[PDB]
């Protein structure tokens, strides 16, 4: 709690899954902006 | 590994079945709507990260079908795989070791944990261990290359490591339990051996500055 | 009106007041230690008001670019042409011993994303596609709950800081490169294809990720913005040399007592750099035989140069090296010199998108010539056709990879050559 | 009008606007030496040898992708250009395998032409040299990928002529394999033109492997019947027999491109 | 890709017969006008040596490359086909 200089503070990275990046991204959906229209459905379209 | 063409393997074929479970669908909406639509063949480098979350590795059977799924040539894909270093075409062991042996490590006797994990394993660099457990190879530096020679299973890295307790990371590895993620010596976050030569008084919190509005 | 004591950083000059992970790096300790403390109002005074405070600080670029980020910015400052304006952060950080991407990211993710946040005000910035190493996995992870807590504060997202700004910040994880670490070689790395520099000039200017003008920024730069624009531009510029100003992680290690990373001042003598926060080089300066003090594409220098040198970009430049990412590291007498680099040269080798010769024939050929160098199985003509081939790299590649691994080989061989000289007939009396 | 004014070495020449140093020094007679620009082909800039350095600036400027601005008397003889094409080719000599006497590019060879005139007179690599697995798309072209100089000319004419993703560039390094990573066979009705385009021995018509050399062929000049279009083409004759068709250049109608049937 | 070649005029004649010899294989001819390709500066001389020996004449004219307008920038576009995924 204090500033503590003798402290990591990082336990979350030891309690981290193998699939952490892509959880963290499935539940990042709501507060989402509309991703800009780039006209073509495909760089290829 | 070493290899860039393809050989079809009997087990590493495109016949090689793979797919995703309900929530990996989720994972790879949830990777395709960061970037823009007409513009989604950019999520190509993150699936290929996942992909070999599910598998273990790279199989050549995902990267067409990650292809047909991302609408991608399968060309394409097939250059993000065999790019860049971590996606590994060839199938590889659970505990997916990374030794660091890059100067700034070497310097501090990078060779030391190197021989001695040789030693243990008998396996030498790069191939898998006898029972396709740990797989021991020399890359490049993790990117936090400041501490004692420093090393990286899978997603799990260690730093400030000494030729005496590499041979304890691999024994409770061996044993199935998880060793300790992060610098082994006193370094709780990147502090010296003599203690901490800065922040000693506590930080400023809001208040300063405040030009005219700010 | 001149701090010439440029050394033995304080407390308060460190940006970022949690860089060892102490109070706490989420948002808990965020707000403790300062941030999200009127960023809306930083946005609300106007882009052109930080482009001010930035301009009349002038932060190099401490990514090994040394360009004032003032007019970086201010070259994007303009009303969008239709594409929409992003902010890219670079977090690569394949630097041999540079560690200040990760002691932002991992012990004060706020703090890069404060950055971001009053940057992109200045950039007209809607999304940033921030970027990590993927050798970072750990570290996106925990800036990824970090970067929740700020999206539904409503301090970063819809309206961004209650503020119109619909600013959101999306994370990509690497996937291992050196050369991604450039601007040119991250762009299209984000863009989902093959991690190669582009070549110039368009600009992040105009073009960029999906054709978009992107402002690329090293996380240090970006993280130290916040206090550039909490204080102004006299706290920045009082601090540090001309131009070279503020605070970098210095990322002491290699050969020292207590290898380490502190935020340090610039223009600090190299003595007192690993005396005061590292107890000393080990075996003292007598048996230090170099130093690299700025990193990888930052030549190496002898003893009869170290002592006081000032790591200042203009005192690096008469020094025949450079600021780098100040990842100093030291070998000692007992280092070979020649084995010393032995490793960087080859790790530039590994690292190296090919699609330039200059690069892609070159660090390769370096690595063989250089092989029978350490060996000693060469002659005394060898060395000067290393110095030729090096120089014919340099300024010759499309990115500065191959002129990031120029400079360290070049500085070796006009500093140490006697020593080059020296190892080369101990071979030929032996393997005779 | 909007054109804007630049020189060459001297004498003054008008430009286009966003003109590239290439199609700059081209009006007044001049061929940069090149070997990863096509001019109907997109631009790459990877191969380094069109550098040319201009007094006043002390970069070398990449040539092909170069805008020009007003003001810019392009230095081609300058020394420092000189020293930078010279460096340059060793460079993509290096590694090349010494197959000149069993390459079928020998007398036609982009690399021997550029070495002959822009190019030193003996080498300085005292190592082991690089070696790539052959690869096979097709019993029509020969692919001996050891000799590739990686001037991607392959893959960008199937990626945006030929509307074909069989090429690629695997690897990180020196390695840089160019092929399909998984065998693959080029089924473009244009696939044959890649034997044109690639600079070096590295694709080489595989009915013509080693039935004649280029400076005995008394070329003519015919169409293409094949098809309806009249590909202009140029024979290869050879002591009164036909050898191979060759696509000739006329821009509106074939540019310089055959198909397959007619090659 | 070099061009220096094309910046000359000839007078190259047709093809006649290149019948085999009975023994090794000899394309024996008997037109002596064969390997006699001249080198001219521009077209109005090429014909003024047509007519003076009384040669009738085929000319064509030069085919001059089209412009080459081409943009580095174009290969990295946002709703342009020109987006180019292959360096
Ligand atoms: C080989 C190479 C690696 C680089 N790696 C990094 C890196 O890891 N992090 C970074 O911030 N900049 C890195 N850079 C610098 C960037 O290319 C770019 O100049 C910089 O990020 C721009 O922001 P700045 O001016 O704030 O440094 C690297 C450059 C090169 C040539
Ligand atoms: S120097 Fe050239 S070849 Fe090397 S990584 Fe950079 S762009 Fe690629
Ligand atoms: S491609 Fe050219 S240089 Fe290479 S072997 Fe063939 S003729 Fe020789
Ligand atoms: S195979 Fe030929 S066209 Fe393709 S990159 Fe190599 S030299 Fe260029
Ligand atoms: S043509 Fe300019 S680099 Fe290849
Ligand atoms: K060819």
């Amino acid at each position: 709690e204090p500033f503590d200089n003798s402290t990591y503070r990082n336990l979350q990275h030891h309690e981290y899954s193998t699939y952490t990046f892509l959880d963290l991204n499935v539940e990042l959906s709501k507060f989402r902006m509309p991703q800009p229209s780039s006209g073509r459905q495909s760089p290829r379209h | 590994g070493a290899l860039f063409v393809h050989r079809d393997t009997p087990e590493n074929n495109p016949d090689t079945p793979f797919d995703f479970t309900p929530e990996n669908y989720k994972r790879i909406e949830a990777i395709v709507k960061n970037y823009p639509e007409g513009h989604k063949a950019a999520a190509v480098l993150p699936v290929l990260d996942l992909a070999q979350r599910q598998n273990g590795w790279l199989p050549i059977s995902a990267m067409n079908k990650v292809a047909e799924i991302l609408q991608v040539p399968p060309m394409r894909v097939y250059e993000v795989a065999t790019f860049y270093t971590m996606y590994n075409r060839k199938p590889v062991g659970k505990y997916h070791i990374q030794v660091c042996t890059t100067t700034p490590c070497m310097l501090r006797n990078s060779d030391s944990i190197l021989e001695a994990i040789q030693k243990k394993l008998g396996i030498k660099v790069g191939e898998t261990t006898p029972d396709k457990l740990f797989t021991l190879i020399e890359v490049e530096c993790l990117g936090a290359c400041v501490n004692a020679p420093m090393v990286q299973i899978n997603d799990n890295y260690y730093e400030d490591l000494t030729p005496k307790d590499i041979e304890e990371i691999i024994d409770e590895l061996k044993a199935g339990k998880i060793p300790k993620p992060g610098p082994r010596s006193g370094r709780f976050s990147c502090e010296p051996a003599g203690g901490l030569t800065s922040l000693t008084e506590p930080p400023k919190g809001p208040g300063f500055g405040v030009q005219a509005g700010l | 009106p001149k701090k010439t004591s440029f050394g033995s950083l304080k407390d308060e000059d460190r940006i970022f007041t949690n860089l060892y992970g102490r109070h706490d790096w989420r948002l808990k300790g965020a707000q403790s230690r300062g941030d999200w403390y009127k960023t809306k109002e930083i946005l609300l005074k106007g882009p052109d008001w930080i482009l001010g405070e930035v301009k009349t600080s002038g932060l190099r670029g401490r990514g090994g670019a040394g360009f004032p980020t003032g007019l970086k910015w201010s070259f994007m400052n303009k009303p969008s042409d239709g594409r929409p304006k992003y902010l890219v952060v670079n977090a690569d950080e394949g630097e041999p011993g540079t560690c200040k991407d990760r002691e932002i990211i991992r012990h004060d993710p706020h703090k890069l994303v404060e950055g971001c946040l009053v940057g992109g005000r200045a950039m007209g910035a809607r999304a940033a596609y921030i970027y990590i190493r993927g050798e970072f996995y750990n570290e996106a992870s925990n800036l990824q709950v970090a970067i929740r807590e700020a999206y539904e504060a409503g301090l970063i997202g819809k309206n961004a800081c209650g503020s119109g700004y619909d600013f959101d910040v999306f994370v990509v994880r690497g996937a291992g490169a050196y050369i991604c670490g450039e601007e040119t070689a991250l762009i299209e790395s984000i863009e989902g294809k093959q991690g190669k520099p582009r070549l110039k000039p368009p600009f992040p200017a105009d073009v960029g990720v999906f054709g978009c003008p992107t402002t690329v920024a090293n996380v240090e730069t970006v993280a130290v913005s916040p206090t550039i624009c909490r204080r102004g531009g006299a706290w920045f510029a009082s601090f540090g040399r001309e131009r070279n100003s503020g605070t970098k992680l210095f990322n002491i290690s290699g050969h020292v007592n207590h290898p380490c990373t502190v935020e340090e001042e610039m223009s600090v003598p190299l003595k007192e750099l690993i005396e005061k926060h590292a107890g000393g080089v080990i075996g003292g300066w007598d048996n230090l035989l170099a130093v690299i003090p700025g990193g990888s594409s930052t030549p190496l220098i002898p003893k009869s140069v170290c002592e006081t040198v000032l790591m200042d970009f203009d005192a690096l430049v008469q020094a025949q090296t450079g600021l780098g990412t100040a990842a100093v590291i030291v070998m000692d007498r007992s280092t070979d010199i020649v084995k010393a680099i032995a490793r960087l040269i080859e790790f530039y080798k590994h690292e190296s998108c090919g699609q330039c010769t200059p690069c892609r024939e070159g660090v390769d050929w370096m690595n063989k010539v250089m092989a029978r160098f350490v060996k000693g199985d060469a002659r005394p003509a060898e060395i000067d056709s290393l110095w030729e081939i090096s120089k014919q790299i340099e300024g010759h590649t499309i990115c500065a990879l191959g002129d990031g691994a120029a400079w360290p080989v070049q500085g070796l061989i006009r500093h140490f050559r006697p020593e080059l000289e020296e190892r080369m007939q101990q071979f030929a009396l032996q393997h005779q | 009008s909007n054109l804007i004014e630049v020189f060459v070495d001297g004498q003054s020449v008008m430009v286009e606007p966003g003109t590239t140093v290439l199609q700059a020094c081209e009006k007044v007679g001049m061929q940069i030496p090149r070997f990863c620009y096509h001019e109907r082909l997109s631009v790459a800039g990877n191969c380094r040898m069109c550098l040319v350095e201009i007094e006043k600036a002390p970069k070398v400027v990449a040539a092909c992708a170069m805008p020009v601005m007003k003001g810019w008397n392009i230095l081609t003889n300058s020394e420092k250009s000189k020293k930078a094409r010279e460096g340059v080719m060793e460079f993509l000599l290096a590694n090349h395998p010494l197959d000149c006497p069993i390459c079928d590019q020998g007398g036609e060879c982009d690399l021997q032409d550029q070495s002959m005139m822009f190019g030193s007179d003996r080498s300085r690599f005292l190592e082991g040299k690089r070696a790539v697995e052959d690869k096979n798309i097709g019993p029509l072209v020969k692919t001996i990928m050891t000799r590739c100089i990686q001037c991607t000319r392959c893959i960008r004419f199937a990626s945006e002529i030929a509307g074909v993703d069989d090429l690629g560039t695997t690897g990180r390094g020196n390695d840089m394999q160019v092929g399909t990573y998984i065998e693959k066979m080029f089924m473009s009705e244009l696939s044959g033109n890649i034997i044109d385009i690639c600079p070096v021995g590295a694709l080489t018509s595989k009915p013509y492997a080693f039935t004649a050399r280029p400076w005995e062929t008394r070329k003519t000049e015919s169409i293409d019947v094949m098809d309806a279009v009249g590909s202009n083409i140029v024979v290869s004759t050879r002591t009164g027999e036909v050898m191979r068709i060759l696509p000739r250049m006329h821009e509106d109608i074939n540019e310089e491109w055959i198909s397959d049937k007619t090659r | 890709s070099g061009v220096n070649n094309t910046k000359k005029w000839k007078m190259e004649f047709d093809t006649r017969e290149r019948w085999e010899n009975p023994l090794m294989g000899w394309s024996s001819t008997a037109d002596p006008l064969s390997n006699l390709v001249l080198t001219f500066s521009t077209k109005e001389d090429a014909v003024a040596f047509a007519e003076k020996n009384g040669w009738s004449f085929d000319v064509e004219e030069r085919k001059v490359p089209k412009p080459k307008s081409k943009s580095y920038g174009a290969n990295f576009s946002w709703n342009k086909r020109t987006r180019v995924s292959t360096k």
